[PDB]
């Protein structure tokens, strides 16, 4: 109903994050939480060791709980109490590490700036969900992990549809003609 | 505007197509900006306008799951397991033939600049690529805006990249108008406190994320006015066009 | 104190290009043609160990092939390679640690490295399965507007050669701090008439085909990585196991699944720390530790 | 205990070219013309087993045909064969299993295998069912600038001949450790004026055509493994069934659905295990094993 998932997530080593470099290198363990991304229609991601989770005896899945009625936001308003929000947020501790990340130098008027580009999971989720309903077979696909990909994320495990990559190939100039 | 140097049919090999975690294909213009500022700091000339074109571009592989490179053991954590099936780390590559057209102002000579720019190009990289063969760069002269069309009659044929604008947000607009995204710049989010493993101990460390803009690949003759294809550095680490919104 | 850096990088000193493949006649070398790829079908049984029961089933498959035309007898493999200097200049990480290795190095003989690299290029080790069955293999190399014609053979029984010494000395001088030198490799071979040709493969998620060939606008070509691996096989610096292997830290090739240079006191990072803390070592190992440094890459962890 | 390695790959030794088909007369064999492919349509009833009900419809298809012109009455099938020696070394892996297997081997006779191979080449068995309804055939084979002409009968039931003896001796000599030898063949055929031919067929996905044909730039031809399967059909070395079959582990022919050399005490793998650690083999099995080694493949895993 309300608690059991919450205490199951807390007792086991669960963590919430939105930007991570694991899609580039699996060896990194840097996780940070950003303030700006809180919103009604922003997507998040979670990690637990062994990627076990729990299974309902009646039969339930992780995806459905996020988008049914938004119960945790419905309690966020303060109808039932304010204690549980702090209870949940207290487990979100961020770690910093830059090893095995690219460095890019960028020019800003007079001077330099060093940057480390990172990806967003919400972009992937939105793109896949919006393209999966229009029957647009104009993308590549790729699976992470490799030999043992089920221990990395549930994305390779459960939804076999595949990720969507934009085809940025421009047309070529046909030779032996004016154009 | 006084002097333009043009290099055509530049063969680049083994381009790293994984620009980001979601964008694979044409490299972003931020690498062009970085190479331009590197040329500015190395040669010593301030450059304002940047132009480039696409001639050939082939991605290694097929319609999906293009190419995978076998990576071997290069870390000091091996010795027992380092005898079979090194980790995979999927990263596709590509091949291409491009061209460049740059503006330069210099009045001490006319050919020493060609010498040094050729020397620098001979020892450069293109998004992980490698220059294979290139034509001899040639020089063009321009004076002001009305005669600018002359240059479009000087270096045909190629494609051009033009801005068209976005309405509210691109999540559905990109599919609706069936154009291609591209990373116009980076937006800073927080500051990296640690200064241990950086390549420098004085440059400030910031964390940023890409921002997406709309560009389109068309014919030069189909472009009514050329100023839509100029790139100028803007406020908040952005790049803008001189002509603004496209209109008929 | 003197903690080993977990981040260090070095530039790719040797840059090979995409090898391109052509069909040309032995005596009509003015006119050449490209080799296409095409696609065909095969139908063979299953030869799987320990499966007597499944020997009565067929199997239809589709693969790409490549070979000389009906009337041609010469294979032409041509490409360009570039050697650059700037050694011992870190490109990502390290400002006061590379010099500490430099004051130990510069006692090695770069001439030997250049001799071995040019010998590998000239002999033809860059072509793996193309040399099986060819009676005549020769090359012509044009560098700095001067040309040399090599008919080198006998990759075994290494002997000193004085005809190739000049280019080896030139490039060796180039490595110890200079600009760039470009070499054009134009291997000619006379494998036969209509015989098969072996261009580089690439693997894809299970698709309509089962053996895809590398194509560059309707023409077979070889990957850069394989040529680069051909360039850097000089490692003859252990007491046995002739027919040397490629050079890399923890040097062991997975292709045949051998494990050489294991944790038996012969590695890369195990050396300099014991050299600075204690006495120096033989001249053999400076050779190896600079060889794998010349190849670019990121080292650390 | 000497377990078989994880990977043991052998490269093939008999490489045939990709055959080609032309049309000539019986006296002007100097000039040749090609054989095109084209296309056409067919229509007919649906006659299958135990289906009287669906015999009311007429199915129309489009097929691909091939036949001689109306002014030629001779078929010219030409290709080349290459025998490459240096047997008994695995291409992938193998330092102790392969070496011990070799030391056990090279006690058999290469002359018998070479003789049977050259007889299969000369008898015309490499020419598949175009030979039905043939008046008279001849084979012209050229080696070392020496030509030999055959009008040989008895495709099966290997007899004794002197014309193939020296070629068999040469092949046996080059097969017991040597370089390579090349043969060029010019099979001539007298089907008749306007008769049809039979090149290979493709199995493609659901396209417009219903029976495709193999072609090189629009020219009927045969794959270079049907010829390979025709060359190495010498396996006369089991309990019965003269008119032998090819050489492969778990000796099988899919067109009949019967798999000889099953788990009945005779097999490549069991005999190899006996040879590598145990007693010796008989005359038949040793040469069967080395003949199977002549063909490439993968073993172990």
């Amino acid at each position: 109903m309300i608690k059991e998932m919450i205490e199951d997530f807390i007792s086991k080593g669960g963590l919430i994050f939105t930007h991570s470099g694991r899609y580039t290198n699996t060896n990194n363990s840097c996780f940070i939480f950003n303030k700006n991304d809180i919103g009604v229609d922003t997507k998040v991601d979670m990690y637990t060791p062994k990627s076990a989770g729990i299974k309902n005896e009646e039969g339930e899945n992780l995806w459905q709980v996020l988008n049914k009625a938004n119960m945790f936001y419905r309690i966020y308003s303060g109808e039932l109490g304010e204690e549980l929000q702090y209870l949940l947020k207290s487990c979100c501790t961020a770690k910093e590490d830059v090893t095995t990340l690219p460095q890019i130098y960028f020019k800003n008027g007079e001077g330099y700036d060093i940057l480390v580009p990172i990806g967003n999971a919400h972009n992937l989720i939105s793109g896949t969900e919006y393209l999966w309903e229009h029957k647009y077979y104009n993308t590549f696909t790729q699976k992470l992990g490799g030999s043992n990909p089920q221990n990395c994320t549930h994305a390779c495990n459960k939804m076999r549809g595949g990720f969507k990559q934009f085809n940025c190939t421009p047309p070529q100039v046909e030779d032996n003609y004016n154009a | 505007m006084r002097k333009f140097i043009i290099v055509k049919n530049v063969k680049v090999d083994g381009i790293n197509a994984k620009s980001s975690d979601i964008t694979v294909g044409m490299p972003p213009a931020t690498t062009f900006c970085g190479l331009g500022e590197t040329m500015s700091i190395k040669t010593g000339i301030v450059v304002k306008a940047v132009s480039y074109g696409s001639v050939k571009f082939e991605v290694r592989g097929s319609r999906f799951n293009t190419s995978v490179t076998k990576f071997a053991w290069q870390d000091r954590g091996n010795g027992g397991k380092a005898n079979n099936n090194s980790p995979i780390q999927p990263k596709p590559l590509a091949d291409g033939v491009f061209t460049l057209c740059f503006e330069v102002e210099w009045e001490d000579c006319a050919e020493v600049l060609v010498d040094k720019v050729t020397n620098f190009i001979n020892t450069a990289r293109i998004a992980g690529g490698t220059i294979a063969s290139f034509n001899k760069p040639f020089v063009k002269v321009a004076k002001d805006a009305e005669e600018l069309a002359s240059v479009k009659n000087a270096m045909m044929p190629c494609y051009v990249v033009v801005d068209c604008g976005v309405e509210v947000n691109i999540f559905e607009d990109a599919v609706n108008r069936k154009l291609q995204p591209m990373v116009n710049g980076y937006k800073k989010l927080e500051k990296i406190v640690d200064n241990k493993h950086m390549r420098d101990k004085f440059t400030p460390a910031y964390l940023a994320t890409p921002t997406y803009t709309m560009i389109g690949y068309k014919m030069v003759s189909n472009v009514d006015n050329f100023d839509q294809a100029l790139w100028q550095y803007g406020e908040n680490t952005k790049v803008k066009t001189i002509g603004g919104i496209y209109n008929d | 104190k003197l903690k080993a850096p977990a981040v260090l990088a070095y530039s790719r000193k040797i840059n090979p290009t995409n090898a391109l493949m052509f069909a040309v006649n032995w005596s009509d070398r003015d006119n050449t043609t490209a080799v296409m790829v095409g696609t065909k079908t095969v139908a063979g049984t299953q030869s799987v160990r320990g499966n007597p029961n499944d020997a009565d089933k067929g199997n239809i498959q589709t693969v790409n092939f490549a070979n000389l035309p009906h009337n041609k007898n010469t294979l032409l493999v041509k490409y360009n390679v570039k050697f650059v200097g700037d050694v011992f200049k870190a490109e990502l990480g390290g400002g006061e640690y590379s010099n500490t290795l430099q004051t130990a190095l510069e006692n090695t003989d770069f001439g030997t490295l250049a001799y071995r690299y040019v010998y590998n290029i000239a002999a033809g080790r860059t072509l793996w399965r193309n040399r099986v069955g060819a009676e005549s293999i020769e090359t012509v190399i044009t560098v700095n507007d001067q040309t040399f014609t090599f008919s080198d053979l006998l990759v075994n029984e290494f002997d000193e050669d004085v005809d190739v010494a000049e280019i080896a000395d030139m490039v060796a001088g180039v490595l110890s701090g200079e600009g760039f030198v470009t070499l054009k490799v134009e291997h000619y071979m006379l494998l036969g008439e209509g015989s098969e040709v072996f261009p580089s493969q690439e693997f894809v998620e299970n698709s309509k085909l089962s053996k895809q060939l590398f194509d560059l606008n309707g023409q077979a070509a070889m990957h850069d990585q394989k040529i680069g691996n051909a360039i850097r096989t000089i490692d003859t610096w252990y007491e046995d196991a002739t027919t040397p292997i490629a050079v890399e830290p923890y040097g062991s090739v997975v292709r045949n699944g051998v494990a050489y240079r294991a944790g038996n006191k012969t590695d890369l990072f195990t050396l300099m720390d014991g050299a600075v803390n204690g006495k120096s070592l033989t001249e053999e190992d400076q050779m190896f530790v600079t060889a794998n440094l010349i190849r670019g890459g990121v080292f650390g962890g």
